């Protein structure tokens, strides 16, 4: 493996000898829980939803609000009045 | 931003992080010159309050300067009339476990400036380790707005500086020793709505491609690659964070910046080329459309990380024609220059000869032809592999001289030892898996664990070093050059050094506080021209020091390469100012003293 | 101890806290006077790495600098050869429940030296917050003994700087806000045996009297005081506790120093007058036996305690008379003079007329005629008493000048309102019982909280104030006064300031890091004179921005007094070094750089 | 009270008008827990009592412990050995 076999342009990864080409069965394998990869995702989400709401109050009341639970009609399951 | 641009050909003002959008970090100004170097002196101080690493340097626009510090981060705006009252502070409250997912100390590189319009009035910007982006006024430093862009929770923290272009501000990511997946994001300046975000690993919508991504230079790779270079979902935690520095060409309307590795530091845990992970970016700003990408270490394996800074100019090609380009000193210890409106790879050279984990770098393919020699891999303990993950460059933003048409390179001397190992990946814990032992290379003193360091002025064209000296420690935090031929940085040492930029002879130098890891800035005020420079060791090379630590392979190995640190230097926090005689305010007694009158 | 008067006789050296035993820090030097003051630049610095009030001076002897710090009191040495270096640091580890029982900031004021013998070679002594005492070999930094003083469990802990005079060290003690009965001890230098122990209150033997204590002045009062100024066991928890200053006459054999105010804060609890609490004692060396002792405020009922420093001049009488004396600007706002033999009292004048809870000192009797209308009491709320709490001067070690014959005294100009309440004594828990408001004193401005310090040339046989200066800020860490005509001093607000010693004009000052609060020292060093200061604010004054304290009663009344400091300073800690031009070791650039290999 | 009428050579103290000439038994009376007052001589005399030893160790051995625990012949209930 010294980078300039090429499966494809942009892709020339190779296995180095003795090492296998998938990880998955190997001894090798991380065996990455699911739940564990989306937490970031999630969490990426939620923190996005609260910025609308405060977007939201901002515009709306004139001034800046940083806590949503303090914001008038913040509904955690809803988003912003379309307005 | 065109009025941060007009703003920037006037020296009084230092308005970004680079001074200006070309990040040269260079000064037209000669009133300190070789001639009168030597009669440097101090023209007055202020201590931050705060302990731990100090990296960026202060902004100063008029007759304030804006200073932001570690953790908590808290931001002071100084009266140039007179630095010895501090006309506000804003202190937030945050939650004190942010500093435990913070991978190498509770460093904030820097505050971003908007001239502001018709409507609202300057604003300062700046980013907090917990996560959260924050606006305040200028003028009386009260917050306009915040909002969250990342989630301590797992592992996702802030250090790098916010910068501004148009009506856009822009906050990268740390976190990739957490496995965090990388990505930078736009905030409207006046309402910090989120205009748009972009990663740097997955789906090519998610990785924000224009229609004709890469199409200069098609081998780079294109669609779908965000995918196809990964096993699986491997991606998801796949670093990629940025948090080095920006750059950005209003012409064609793009900003460059370096995505950092992928994650783990296991390389056996993640086969392929795990794109888009230390690539080189070209962005549109407006959009945030990647025009091109170049990735210039594919299956990262040392750590790499590759946010380094971006400088931008205007030379002469090797064939003789004015090309505008880029050049960037990578941590792979290659310095990259590229056609900043093509991504066509123009130069590739090492910084030093010792680098050896690879033979060298083709430019008709742009692929780095990797010496299985040093390469790492599972149930095998690699040895002398130079750079060390440390780099042969780091975080440190140097400078540009475009009439000597040079780079002064802050340069790292640091090899290692690496074995990886197996390890799981749980949202909020770290995901390095790997050992480390690094020191000094080849041509310091690996007996003595000194000589860790090296300044050098290159030329992107020819590829020559025009002049190289040794440090005893690794420059880290950058250099300056000024239209008086000097070349200013600091060392971790503790000192400020002023160099010859034709020569690379030590002119003068003054013994601060405490080491250096922040870059110098130059500014004009009432027709004196000063200097000032933040310090405060710490950063990565620190920890050790920072945090008292004695397992050498501890600090993900860099505790062993600094034991020494600690004989030279304490933790320390503040910033200091230059001028010729230590002219200042101040040189009349009076101006400042007590007058019964009213609040001073 | 001899040699040690001797080192003292060379301006190479500052052996300890006043230099010498006289303790007027005054220096002989004229290289820097009134002319070239103005040239005075900075030469380099150094960051103890820690943050908190930084009390104390620097000690110098001959190529090295000693350098003490607060909580975890970590001890430096470095090379004068070129200061970047640090030769050693003695790092202790401390309980940190000790910073728990500290009722004002976490300080420490200095360090001591004993030149050593042809048995064991010279030695560095510190006192930690945690109570022990230790001596360290002054070449290599390596603990020879440490011995338990002061127990942290009953409140008791230190911050005085440890005292040396022939073959023993003298060990203050601190925590009266929680009623420790003061004692000031004795150990051997070489073995860290003890010696000696007196007592502040209680029983004659415990108090350790001469046998014929007092007897040049009888009306001072003799034996049994300590028992019988205090109704039943008082005396237990009364407190006299002694963290100023000494000063040693070798030629009688004696030392002095003053003993702290009586436990609690609330007088009503304790009638009487409360001996030995608020005396200026005088001691035999190498007994520890008292030879007299005057008390300045009997029955204390304004926390004035008496610890102050202890100036020793040989000056002539009004009845023409040469006497060895000693000056004592005192918390209750009098500045006294003794014969420091005989203790006769030559001098009590009020440091300004301002002071109120006074009518005046009488000579003859010896007593201060109180005026009721401004002494405290149960069920009252007195108003506008002068000085506060924090009184007209604190823990500042001040100078004086032999030439021009006067006193360089730092000011506070704080006044205040003071309501008493019940409280449990509880071994280790706080027992003041006072509620207090602080501000300007009428001299000041009460409505923006400015002005609340004064620097004023004393001349003690006349009583006479040369001149005086108004300060906005309490001039808290004293001052040093030369030969050049000059007298320095720092200030809260972060600047060292050097004033006309016979007109009191501010001839030059620098911005520091941080405000200051021990006070300046200078050395001959390499042929050239430097200034030497140590700043980081905190102490008493600052507790309210070291903790971050917003009720104005909070801080035992200063946080309120003190609420604009905020404006001019954060905290910091390191010491800076000036000289003419700032010529130092590195005005060779090239000193110290990394020169690897053989050279020659 | 002005401080002048003393009682005798060095004792001028008076209650001011109003209060007791002795609070024990006033409603000034502090009534300390004599328990109380005297751990601070308790604890000199263990602190004093450990230092012995730490003076002694280091004469016989000609090195220094500090942690008592360390010192060979040390016991809490008990001085150290006349030598
Ligand atoms: O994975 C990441 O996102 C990330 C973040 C940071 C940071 O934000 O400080 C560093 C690093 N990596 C890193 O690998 C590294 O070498 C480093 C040095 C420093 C510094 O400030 O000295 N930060 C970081
Ligand atoms: O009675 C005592 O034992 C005690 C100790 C100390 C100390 O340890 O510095 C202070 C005080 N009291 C005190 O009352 C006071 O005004 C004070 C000011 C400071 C300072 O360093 O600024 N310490 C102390
Ligand atoms: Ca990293
Ligand atoms: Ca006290």
């Amino acid at each position: 493996y010294d980078g300039t076999n090429c499966k494809a342009p942009g892709n020339c990864w190779e296995p180095k000898p003795d090492y296998p080409a998938k990880v998955e069965g190997s001894k090798y394998d991380p065996q990455h829980d699911p739940a564990e990869l989306s937490k970031q995702g999630e969490s990426l989400a939620v923190m996005d939803a609260r910025n609308e709401w405060r977007v939201w109050n901002m515009k709306k009341t004139g001034k800046f609000e940083y806590d949503v639970k303090k914001i008038d009609g913040y509904d955690e399951t809803k988003a912003p009045p379309a307005e | 931003n065109d009025q941060l641009v007009e703003l920037a050909k006037d020296p009084a003002n230092w308005v970004m992080t680079g001074r200006d959008y070309n990040a040269q970090n260079y000064s037209e100004m000669t009133d300190i010159n070789k001639e009168n170097v030597k009669q440097l002196r101090p023209a007055w101080s202020f201590s931050t309050g705060v302990l731990h690493g100090h990296e960026g340097t202060p902004l100063v626009v008029g007759d304030r300067m804006f200073i932001h510090t570690p953790f908590p981060n808290t931001t002071f705006a100084l009266d140039l009339n007179e630095p010895g009252k501090i006309l506000w502070q804003n202190k937030p409250k945050q939650n004190p476990t942010a500093r435990t997912v913070a991978c190498c100390d509770v460093v904030n590189r820097g505050l971003a400036y908007w001239p502001g319009d018709d409507q609202v009035k300057p604003l300062i910007f700046r980013t907090q380790l917990d996560g959260h982006i924050v606006a305040m006024d200028a003028e009386t430093g009260e917050t306009r707005w915040i909002m969250e862009n990342s989630d301590i929770k797992v592992g996702s923290t802030l250090t790098i500086a916010p910068y501004v272009i148009k009506d856009l501000v822009l906050v990268g990511s740390s976190g990739a020793e957490l496995g965090v997946r990388g990505y930078v994001t736009a905030y409207d300046v006046k309402s910090g709505e989120m205009r748009w975000r972009a990663f740097a690993t997955g789906p090519d919508e998610e990785l924000l491609l224009a229609e004709d991504f890469n199409a200069p230079n098609p081998h780079y790779g294109q669609k779908n690659l965000g995918l196809e270079t990964w096993e699986g979902d491997a991606w998801k935690i796949g670093g990629g964070t940025n948090w080095g520095w920006y750059a950005y060409d209003p012409e064609v309307d793009l900003f460059y910046y370096g995505s950092g590795n992928p994650a783990p530091w296991n390389e056996t845990m993640r086969p392929g080329d795990n794109k888009w992970t230390m690539a080189i970016w070209g962005r549109e700003a407006t959009t945030g459309e990647a025009k091109f990408a170049y990735q210039k270490t594919p299956h990262d394996e040392w750590d790499y990380a590759g946010v380094n800074v971006m400088m931008l100019s205007e030379q002469e090609d090797k064939q003789g024609q004015m090309r505008k380009l880029l050049t960037h000193p990578d941590r792979n210890g290659i310095v990259y220059t590229l056609d900043r409106t093509n991504g066509d790879l123009i130069s590739a050279d090492k910084m030093d000869d010792t680098v050896n984990w690879v033979k060298e770098v083709q430019l008709d393919t742009g692929l780095p032809v990797r010496d299985p020699e040093f390469g790492t891999r599972m149930d095998h303990k690699a040895r002398d592999i130079c750079p060390s993950a440390m780099g042969y460059h780091n975080q440190g933003h140097d400078s540009y001289d475009p009439e000597r048409k040079v780079f002064m390179l802050g340069i790292n001397h640091i090899c290692m030892d690496w074995e990886p190992f197996m390890l799981p990946y749980r949202a909020g814990q770290f995901f390095v898996g790997a050992t480390l032992t690094m020191y000094p290379g080849p041509k310091g003193d690996r007996g003595n664990a000194s000589g860790l360091g090296q300044i050098k002025a290159y030329d992107a064209i020819s590829g020559e070093m025009k002049w190289e000296k040794m440090e005893r420690f690794s420059v880290w935090g950058g250099t300056m050059a000024t239209a008086g031929g000097l070349t200013f940085y600091a060392t971790l040492d503790g000192f400020i050094k002023a160099r010859d930029s034709d020569t690379g002879d030590l002119l003068w130098k003054f013994k601060l506080p405490s080491g250096v890891i922040g870059h110098p800035m130059t500014y004009k005020h009432d027709g004196r021209q000063y200097v000032a420079i933040m310090y405060g060791v710490g950063g990565w090379p620190g920890v050790g020091l920072v945090f008292d630590l004695a397992d050498p392979t501890a600090g993900l190995g860099s505790v062993g390469a600094f034991k020494r640190l600690q004989e030279f230097t304490q933790m320390g926090g503040g910033v200091m100012v230059f001028s010729l005689d230590g002219e200042s305010p101040y040189s009349d007694p009076n101006v400042g003293e007590y007058a019964p009158g009213e609040p001073t």
